[PDB]
């Protein structure tokens, strides 16, 4: 979750 | 989003576009697990010409960048099987303005499609903190949606300030985020999309749901958002996530  | 810039392709891979059958883009949502989205309850209300509360009426596009290019590589298209509106959602005030949407089959994680982190119940996003609002909504008040996803940087506003700015309208489920001086704001069509907050190790957590505002970008009228930490257990209860 929460990055690229 | 008023006063924003184009996102880079894949920059907000939790950002989802909800289309209502035959009407194109209506609201935003956030990916939070392989089978679940968070959005605003108000997007899912019937009116006399269209059952916006009916999950069969909707299409979720994950990994979307350009509304004119919904079939680009990496874009996933999904149906909903269920819309759970918060039981305390208030029609008139937009109190409890949050919905959970169940995808009809699971999202496939990729570099364009990835869930947002959810904040624990006791986490507080502090007054002053920079965070990002994204969407394809109006880039001006009374103005036209964006084809290319927009991002704008805004700031959490002190709750007392927020309440005073918008009297008898702000509940503790609500949070003002934006600028007293205007300029940058969410707007119509951004509804239901996530606030993204960069946290201590660079991971992005959801700080709110785009809910309502008076116009967009106006002086002393910051956009109003449904808080997330307060709904952490409700989300766990209802989705397993
Ligand atoms: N600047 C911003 N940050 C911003 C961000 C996003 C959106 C917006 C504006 O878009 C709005 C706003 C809206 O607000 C109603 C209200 C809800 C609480 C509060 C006050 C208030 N002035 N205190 C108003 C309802 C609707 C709407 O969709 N009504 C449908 C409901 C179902 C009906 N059958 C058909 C219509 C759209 C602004």
């Amino acid at each position: 979750c929460g990055l690229r | 989003v008023v006063g924003g810039t184009d996102a880079d392709e894949g920059e907000w891979p939790w950002q989802v576009s909800l289309h209502a059958l035959g009407q194109g883009h209506i609201c935003g949502a956030s990916l939070i697990s392989p089978n679940w989205l968070v959005s605003a309850a108000h997007c899912y209300i019937d009116d006399r010409g269209f059952r916006y509360s009916d999950p069969t009426q909707w299409t979720a596009f994950l990994g979307l960048h350009d509304q004119s290019q919904r079939s680009a590589p990496g874009v996933q298209e999904r149906r909903l099987k269920r819309i759970i509106s918060h039981p305390f959602f208030n029609d008139f005030t937009f109190d409890y303005d949050i919905a959970l949407l169940e995808l009809e089959k699971p999202a496939e994680y990729s570099s364009m499609v990835r869930p947002i982190c959810l904040p624990d119940a006791s986490h507080v996003f502090p007054a002053g903190k920079a965070i990002w609002v994204t969407g394809w909504g109006h880039t001006q008040y009374g103005g036209t949606g964006a084809l290319i996803l927009q991002k704008g940087e805004i700031r959490v506003i002190n709750q007392t300030t927020c309440e005073n700015l918008l009297p008898q309208q702000i509940t503790p489920r609500m949070m003002c985020v934006g600028f007293l001086s205007g300029g940058v704001d969410s707007c119509q069509g951004d509804s239901g999309g996530p606030l993204s907050s960069v946290e201590a190790d660079g991971r992005i957590f959801q700080a709110g749901v785009v809910s309502w505002g008076d116009g967009c970008a106006q002086r002393n009228k910051p956009g109003v958002y449904t808080r997330l930490p307060l709904f952490r257990d409700w989300i766990k209860e209802n989705t397993g996530v």
